[PDB]
């Protein structure tokens, strides 16, 4: 079933090797996901989910080497043995081709029919598990799917459009929004099919298209802004995501370096660059354990919000989040606010709805936990600034009408009255002498002929452009303003 | 344990 | 290793005949936790863990039977083999009496050394896996322990306790407060150790006696009225640990039966009388599926306060808990926001430490989410009563005040913003013709010769009488008070 | 998937 130009780059020994064979299979035309899934669930498995070896396995075996810090003597690494790989291989190939049969579905040319997607669909998802827990570590890789019948909301997605690479159906791909896996297919990639369970509801839409989720403005479908895959950007997917976490506090150094190299194997050949998330997924990982002669984290973050605004109709969420969280991190309250800011600015152009509960929550830590902590830290140091700066004023603002904005059309309200006591704690963390310094306009003349300035788009943050900028902070006033 | 792949 | 009078009990092929091994190994003096966990872990595996039947393994054999509901035709059961039960008892007990020889530990006269315990302690920690997350389901048993060497935090210390009994240590005893376990031994059962972690944080404090955490008054300890077990409570503990939960959304019937079967046994043997919590589990089981011929739910949440009460210093929380949960599924205002009185009038008398963490939570949500909730279901019930009564507006209160009461004395500050938007709501749900209607006194005279009434503990709690039965709720103020 | 055992 394997070709023999794959064959060659086995066994895999060292984090190394399995670069290789991404680095040799990504060169082809079409990369084989199953193959590529299974090394990596495979190497996953023995780094992460059962590390102690095996010694009655005649087998599995292991390859020693240095350990990377002075810490520690040798360490161990799961080899790849063509024949385990091999054999995995061929009972995915069977399970489909014995599953379903394209003797029946009359492929006008290159494109799939919606009857044998659905298909191909239900038998991946016949072959699920009855009795687990659809949240846990390590059940991503098709290895997961052969080896435990276990598989995760998004896992489910990869598998159903690995499987028709399997059966030759080369017109069915990954649409990745930010919290949500589905297909696309038939000419031109324009027809979609729901495939995998979202949230904790068990709840589908299997065999419904997007059209509706689109439609109604929910960040889950990004107004149709969403990711169309290739097998290369599919690629990317797998190995964003290797799963490192070994336990709640600890990590496998070797399934980060390994993918850390991935991606920028991945980023050399160019294929990160429509693949925002994948950008800021790189950046991070360098912040912790930087490598010599590559760029900054910071200059990555960037990378990465660029691609969302060329590629995307800059409607994604997380290029600004995750640039936010840097700073933060880093305690750069300026720069943060303002990544904070720019990210209310996208959602605001959204709607709520019952299945964006994810990104509700990001902003929630973020307005009530996050930023009022900053504050908290920031009300300390200069006792001992940012906190007196009015464009920092602003931002914080900006935030709030963002948030506000996107409330408005929507089926259920954002705003509460516990986002209230955070809303006027935070402003009573700046003195009246820089609350008034921001220049609330409107709007002098528009278009054009031939302190900072700030102008609000929710009716709500507008209604309060005085209360904001008293020397006292109407406590009871705000909180009856904010909702409604 | 689970995020959504490459979620920040 | 194991006794002919228990061999003879087997083969089990039902939930009767599991609980068959529990009332006749409850009837001697000495019961086998290791035997009677392992029958538990052997179970609760191919009901709720890995529910798909191997057709490969002539050692593995089911039992088919007819299904409860008339839903289903046939239901198998995992035939526990006498062999497969006792091969794991021997590899056990082997671990243990060839990893510790008490050639080197007198005991004068049935004591056991704190370097005895301290090391069978030990012995089973080491013997613990280095790859696992430590909050996942199903890891209780011993079971677990032999088959995997996965053991949650609770699990450990009924390891090591399920150990001595192994090495004939009889004064050995499981520990048990409302969210922790260690281990109690010596002469009367007074020395204590700690043998397993606590929380998220892999902090330990083995070797170590509770004595500290019991002087600075936190829940954890509960002020040294935590649970000291015999060898029959210790089982009913195991019993309580069984989790029928295949999925977040689905669970196991026949581990339900199983569970609530054996609660019973218990019972009527008696041995859940110094055990509140097990009786509200029973309790809550019951609401969902009664069985014929037994009390009623809120007979068995009484019965469960009443032994907080009598054998605790009623110093225990989930009782209240417990009744305060049931009224609010039940729709039950009043007696619920009682119950949850009742809760704070415990609390009161503590203080909140860094590891108490889960109370303050399980606070947070009936103050901050589940009271302004049946409250706010009531402003619409009526307006198509209760939110009309004074008494519950006293309750309430009460409840708030043990709040306060806690929060005095204490390391880290209980009461933040965030309680106080919910505080003012909640009052603001009552009418002012109701908020008044509650006598605030302080006190007439003291001791005794030969609407509702109402009296504060709390400084904080006193220092509001006034705002708290106005007829405009101070916002503002509420706040300030509040948080000092 | 896991509370303490008995907890509410």
């Amino acid at each position: 079933g394997l070709k023999a130009a794959q064959k060659t780059l086995f066994p895999l020994r060292s984090i190394d090797d399995v670069v290789r064979l991404f680095a040799a299979e990504l060169g082809r035309e079409e990369p084989d996901l199953v193959l590529l899934s299974l090394v990596l669930g495979f190497v996953e498995h023995f780094l992460a989910v059962n590390r102690v070896i095996p010694t009655n396995v005649p087998e599995l075996t292991f390859q020693p080497s240095p350990a990377p810090d002075p810490p520690g003597g040798l360490t161990y690494f799961p080899v790849a043995d063509l024949s385990i790989i091999a054999a995995l291989y061929a009972r995915f190939t069977a399970q489909i081709r014995g599953a379903v049969d394209l003797s029946l579905y009359p492929r006008e040319g290159g494109v799939s029919s919606r009857e044998l997607v659905k298909k191909v669909s239900d038998v991946i998802w016949n072959s699920l598990s009855r009795s687990y827990f659809k949240d846990r570590a390590h059940i991503q890789s098709l290895f997961s799917f052969i080896t435990g019948t276990k598989l995760d909301s998004s896992g489910v997605a990869f598998a159903v459009v690995g499987a028709c690479q399997a059966l030759g159906l080369r017109d069915v791909h990954l649409a990745l929004s930010e919290d949500h896996a589905w297909v696309v297919f038939g000419p031109n990639g324009e027809q979609t099919a729901e495939v995998t369970w979202h949230g904790k509801g068990n709840e589908d839409r299997r065999g419904q298209t997007v059209n509706a989720g689109v439609a109604e403005r929910s960040w889950l479908y990004l107004k149709g802004s969403y990711m169309r895959c290739d097998r290369k950007m599919e690629v990317a997917f797998m190995v964003c995501a290797i799963n490192p976490s070994i336990d709640l506090h600890t990590d496998s150094l070797e399934l980060l370096q390994l993918q850390q190299k991935l991606l920028w194997l991945l980023y050399d050949l160019g294929h990160l660059e429509r693949y925002p998330m994948a950008l800021g997924n790189l950046a991070d990982l360098e912040e912790l354990e930087p490598t010599p002669g590559r760029p900054d984290p910071l200059t990555l973050y960037h990378k990465g919000i660029a691609s969302a605004k060329t590629y995307y109709r800059d409607e994604h969420i997380y290029p600004y989040m995750y640039l936010a969280g840097y700073h933060c991190r880093n305690r750069n309250v300026r720069e943060a606010l303002q990544a904070w800011a720019d990210t209310a600015t996208v959602i605001q152009d959204y709607n709520y709805c019952r299945e964006d509960e994810e990104i509700y929550k990001e902003f929630f830590e973020v307005a009530n936990d996050v930023i009022p902590n900053l504050l908290k830290e920031a009300a300390s140091l200069l006792e001992a600034s940012a906190l007196q700066d009015p464009e920092c004023f602003a931002h914080l603002l900006r935030f709030y009408d963002g948030i506000c904005k996107w409330e408005e059309g929507s089926p259920t309200p954002v705003l509460h009255v516990g986002w209230a006591t955070f809303l006027v704690q935070s402003l009573g963390r700046f003195e009246g002498q820089v609350r008034q310094k921001v220049r609330i306009v409107s709007g002098t003349v528009a278009g054009t002929a031939r302190g900072p300035v700030l102008t609000f788009q929710s009716e709500k943050m507008k209604g309060m452009k005085e209360l904001l900028v008293a020397t006292k902070i109407n406590s009871s006033a705000i909180k009856l303003q904010l909702t409604a | 344990r689970w995020x959504f792949p490459a979620r920040p």
